[PDB]
This record gives structure tokens, C-alpha cells and sequence, in this order.
């Protein structure tokens, strides 16, 4: 993976001091969820990140995903989603069945539009692809709308965020 | 009556949480406030020491 | 432009992104587009002074 | 609307402290200017931002 803004995500998560992950039931229809990879082994089995969801074509089809998730609670939500960049046009057609993907995650106050960039990268653990990870903060009363047509690493739920005295440290003591 | 005037400064209060830039602005403002708070304590305590001594 | 859906505000699901351009004296502003352009109507005069902005309820 | 850099535009405009808008005659040919919207009402009529211009096909 490769976070485009590593220091920004590392600061607000460390300042919250909590990882209370709550699962939310989305409506991913027409796609195959729970995609696994051979470079991320869990209990001698192929697995992925536990807080993300890899979406893959179903019966050589991939309908456009228009799934909303309103925030009716009284605290801010931190959604962690990702964009997967393939290596070749053959792998893009094999995985998402569309030669040009696009991901749009928008709220009432902000919008994020990330287009995948197919290309080669240096191999890490015999994998030449990369994943870019973005975060979205949803206010109370705001509505999270996720629209994409491929190459989307869907989130599994929201991360609770608060303000406290927590911080981060780099030491070997 | 020996004050200095400043017109345009950076934002010192924030509503939406941001990344590195918002953390830097909250640290520059906190550095100036704590340094001037110590300077006010040292100036008054030094002047009070001399005022009682001369009296 | 990025075509896509957004949450509806005042029964409108579209968005407008706003950018600013500063033109120096002697510089030439060239605007080229083929669609989805919100054209400006004129320039805004900018100077340097003692003005600022403030958030309060007094 | 949605400004990609809200704090940057809000800072330089406030530091100037003036809004002397001057109209400039452009050369928008082949398009229909003065596009209006139903979500921005002015004097019980459909209108838009007074400092912008919406371009639509002709
Ligand atoms: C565009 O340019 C890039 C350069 O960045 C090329 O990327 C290289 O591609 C080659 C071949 O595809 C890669 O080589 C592969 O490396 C894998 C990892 O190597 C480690 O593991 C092996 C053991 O498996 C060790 O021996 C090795 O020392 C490393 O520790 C290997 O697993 C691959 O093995 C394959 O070939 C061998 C024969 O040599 C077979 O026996 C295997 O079964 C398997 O098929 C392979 O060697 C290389 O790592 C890539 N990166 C770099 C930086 O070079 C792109 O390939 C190129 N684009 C095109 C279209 O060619
Ligand atoms: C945000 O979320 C929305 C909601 O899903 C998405 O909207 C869908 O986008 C997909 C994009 O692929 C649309 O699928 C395409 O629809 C086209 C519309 O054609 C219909 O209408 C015409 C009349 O205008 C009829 O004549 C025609 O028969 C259809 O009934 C199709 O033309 C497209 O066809 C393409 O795919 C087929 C394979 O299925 C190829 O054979 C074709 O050659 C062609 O390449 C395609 O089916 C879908 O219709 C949209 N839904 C709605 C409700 O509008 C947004 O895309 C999404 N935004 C983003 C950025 O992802
Ligand atoms: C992809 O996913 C997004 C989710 O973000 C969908 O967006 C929603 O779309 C629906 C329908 O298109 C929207 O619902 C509409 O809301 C409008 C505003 O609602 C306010 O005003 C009405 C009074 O007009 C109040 O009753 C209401 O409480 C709100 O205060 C309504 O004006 C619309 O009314 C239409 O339907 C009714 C019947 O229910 C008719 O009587 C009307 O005449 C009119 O035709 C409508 O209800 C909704 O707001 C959108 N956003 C969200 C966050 O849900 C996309 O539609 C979806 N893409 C596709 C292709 O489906
Ligand atoms: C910056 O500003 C410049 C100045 O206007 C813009 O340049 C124009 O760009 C448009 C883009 O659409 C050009 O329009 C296209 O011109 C093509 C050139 O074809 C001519 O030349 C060939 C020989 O090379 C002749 O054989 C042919 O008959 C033409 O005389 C056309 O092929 C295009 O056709 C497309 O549209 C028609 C519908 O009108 C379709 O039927 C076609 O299938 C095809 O899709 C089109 O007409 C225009 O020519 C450019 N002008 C100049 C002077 O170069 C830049 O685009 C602009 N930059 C940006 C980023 O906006
Ligand atoms: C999921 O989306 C499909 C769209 O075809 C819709 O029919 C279905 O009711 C949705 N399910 C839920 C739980 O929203
Ligand atoms: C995906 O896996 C999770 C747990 O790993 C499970 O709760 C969920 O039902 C699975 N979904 C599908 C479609 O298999
Ligand atoms: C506007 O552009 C057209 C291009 O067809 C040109 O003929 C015309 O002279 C221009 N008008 C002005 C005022 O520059
Ligand atoms: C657009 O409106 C302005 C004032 O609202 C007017 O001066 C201008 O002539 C109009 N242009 C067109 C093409 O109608």
C-alpha cells in the first residue's frame, strides 16, 4: 500500500487514540466481495486487510456501485477506503471488466475523485501493483455517498474519532 | 501604552480537523503564548523585587 | 471535470469547483476550454494593506 | 459550490480588503451565456452568481 498523505493520516488517528471499528452493512450487489491476495497471509491462508473489502467482477460483469450510508449518530466518523492500481490492461479487464475505472467519494461538504493509474512498479513480495488509501470524515447529519465503476477497495465500517491527550512516539526503550 | 500593532495573522482556531498544516498552526500559536506568558511572569517578578528593595 | 453523483443540497446533486488566477502587470491571461467552464465576468482588484477577516458574534 | 483551497482564497481576499469588481468584455462566441439555475433565486427569478458566467451549448 501507499498512502498519498502519510503524515496527515498518522496525525489525526494518533490524536484520537482509539480504534473502535464498527461494522456497517453496505449494499454491494452484483460484485464479489472478500477478495483475497497471496501476499497477505493469515493463518496459512490467502487473506487481505481486515478493515477493507476487495471488490471483483461477478460473472464477467461489474455494475456501477451507488451505495449511500448516512450518519445519524452524534460523533464524527472516519471512513478508510482505498483505490487499487493494476499493472496491465489485461489484469484490469480480468478483475473489473472495464478498461477505464473511476472512483468518486463525496459528502455534503467535500468530494474526492481519484482515477486509477495502470502501470508497472518495483516488485514488493512478488507483487508489482499498488494501493492508494484515502480517508473521509463524515460530520453528524452528513451523508456519505460512494460511487465507482471499478478498482475500488470498499471500506467495511467507520472508525470512531475523538479529541483527547493521545499522541504517537518513535523509540526503542 | 507601549503596545505593538498587528493586523493580519494566521487562523488561531479551527473547526474541521486537518493533517500536518493544522497541527503546525496550533503549535506555533501555542509556542508564542507560552513564551509570552513566561515573559510576563519574569517582568513582573523582577520589577516587584526591585520596587520593594528601593522602598 | 469529474462526472458523478453527490449528496443533494437544495435539490441539486451537482458541484462547482472554484479556482483563482492572479495576473501580473504585463502578463497575458489565456483561457482555453471545450466545455464545463464557468467563465469569469471580470477581474477583482487586489492590494496590500492592513485588512483582515474575523469570526465573532459581538 | 466547493472551493478546493478554501483557506487560501479566504486569506488573500481578506488581506486585500477590497472588492472593486470591474467588468471586462470577453469574446464568448458560439455559446449561450448568462445561464441560470433554479436553486439560486434572485428577485423571485432564476439567476446565478453575479460575478460568474455559465456557458451552455448553442
Ligand atoms: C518492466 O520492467 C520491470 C522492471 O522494474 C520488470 O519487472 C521485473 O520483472 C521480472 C520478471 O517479470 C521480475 O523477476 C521476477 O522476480 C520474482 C521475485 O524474485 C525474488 O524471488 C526469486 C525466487 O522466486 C529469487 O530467485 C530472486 O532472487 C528474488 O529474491 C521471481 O519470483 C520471478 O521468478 C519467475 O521467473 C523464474 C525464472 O527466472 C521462474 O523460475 C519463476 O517460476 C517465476 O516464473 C522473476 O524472476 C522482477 O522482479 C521485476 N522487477 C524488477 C525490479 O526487475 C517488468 O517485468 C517489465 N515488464 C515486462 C513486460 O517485462
Ligand atoms: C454514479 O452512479 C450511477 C448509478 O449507477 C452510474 O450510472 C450508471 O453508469 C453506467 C456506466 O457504465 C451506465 O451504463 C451505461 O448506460 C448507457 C446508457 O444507455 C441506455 O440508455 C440509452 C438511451 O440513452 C439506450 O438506448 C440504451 O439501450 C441503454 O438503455 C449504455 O449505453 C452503456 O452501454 C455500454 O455498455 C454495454 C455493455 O453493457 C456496451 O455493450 C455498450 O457498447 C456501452 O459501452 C452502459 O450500459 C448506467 O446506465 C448508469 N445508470 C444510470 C441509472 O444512469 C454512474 O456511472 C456513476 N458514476 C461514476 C463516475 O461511476
Ligand atoms: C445514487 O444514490 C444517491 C444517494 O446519495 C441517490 O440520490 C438520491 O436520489 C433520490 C431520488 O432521486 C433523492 O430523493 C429526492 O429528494 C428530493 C429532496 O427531498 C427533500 O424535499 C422533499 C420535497 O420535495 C421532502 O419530502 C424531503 O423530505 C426532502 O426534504 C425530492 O424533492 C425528490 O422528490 C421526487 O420524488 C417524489 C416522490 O418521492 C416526487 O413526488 C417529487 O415530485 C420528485 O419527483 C426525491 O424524493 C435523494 O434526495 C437523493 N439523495 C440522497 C442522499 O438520498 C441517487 O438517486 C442514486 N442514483 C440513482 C440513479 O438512483
Ligand atoms: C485550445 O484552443 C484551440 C482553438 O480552438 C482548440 O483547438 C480546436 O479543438 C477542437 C477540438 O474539438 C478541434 O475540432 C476538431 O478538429 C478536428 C480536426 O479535423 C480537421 O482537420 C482534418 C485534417 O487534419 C480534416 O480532415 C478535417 O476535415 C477537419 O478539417 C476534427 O477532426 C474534429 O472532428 C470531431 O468532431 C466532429 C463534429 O464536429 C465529429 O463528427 C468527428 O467525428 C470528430 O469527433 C473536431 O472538429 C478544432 O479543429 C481545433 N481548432 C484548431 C484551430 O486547431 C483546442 O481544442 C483547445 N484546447 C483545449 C484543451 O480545449
Ligand atoms: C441494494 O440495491 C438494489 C439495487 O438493485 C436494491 O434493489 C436493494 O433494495 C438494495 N438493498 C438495500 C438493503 O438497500
Ligand atoms: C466476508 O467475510 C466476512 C468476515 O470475514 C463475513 O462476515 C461476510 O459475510 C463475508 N461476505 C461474503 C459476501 O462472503
Ligand atoms: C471573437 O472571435 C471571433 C472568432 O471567430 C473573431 O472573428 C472575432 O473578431 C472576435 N471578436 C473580438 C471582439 O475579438
Ligand atoms: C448577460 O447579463 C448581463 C447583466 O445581467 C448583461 O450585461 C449582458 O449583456 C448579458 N449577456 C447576454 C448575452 O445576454
Amino acid at each position: 500500500y501507499d498512502v498519498p498523505d502519510y503524515a496527515s493520516l498518522r496525525s489525526l488517528v494518533a490524536s484520537s487514540g482509539t480504534l473502535e471499528f464498527n461494522n456497517e452493512s453496505f449494499n454491494w450487489t452484483g460484485v464479489t466481495q472478500n477478495g483475497t491476495s497471496s501476499a497477505c497471509i493469515r493463518r496459512s491462508n490467502n487473506s487481505f486487510f481486515s478493515r477493507l473489502n476487495w471488490l471483483t467482477q461477478l460473472n464477467f460483469k461489474y455494475p456501477a456501485l451507488n451505495v449511500t450510508m448516512p450518519n445519524n449518530e452524534q460523533f464524527d466518523k472516519l471512513y478508510i477506503w482505498g483505490v487499487h492500481h493494476p499493472v496491465t490492461d489485461k489484469d484490469q479487464i480480468f478483475l473489473y471488466a472495464q478498461s477505464s475505472g473511476r472512483i468518486t467519494v463525496s459528502t455534503k461538504r467535500s468530494q474526492q475523485a481519484v482515477i486509477p493509474n495502470i502501470g508497472y512498479r518495483p516488485r514488493i513480495r512478488n507483487i508489482p501493483s499498488r494501493i492508494s488509501i484515502y480517508w473521509t470524515i463524515v460530520k453528524p447529519g452528513d451523508i456519505l455517498l460512494i460511487n465507482s465503476t471499478g478498482n475500488l477497495i470498499a471500506p467495511r465500517g467507520y472508525f470512531k474519532i475523538r479529541s483527547g491527550k493521545s499522541s504517537i512516539m518513535r523509540s526503542d526503550a | 501604552g507601549k503596545t505593538n500593532e498587528k493586523f493580519h495573522q494566521i487562523e488561531k482556531e479551527f473547526s474541521e480537523v486537518e493533517g500536518r498544516i493544522q497541527d503546525l498552526e496550533k503549535y506555533v500559536e501555542d509556542t508564542k503564548i507560552d513564551l509570552w506568558s513566561y515573559n510576563a511572569e519574569l517582568l513582573v517578578a523582577l520589577e516587584n523585587q526591585h520596587t520593594i528593595d528601593l522602598t
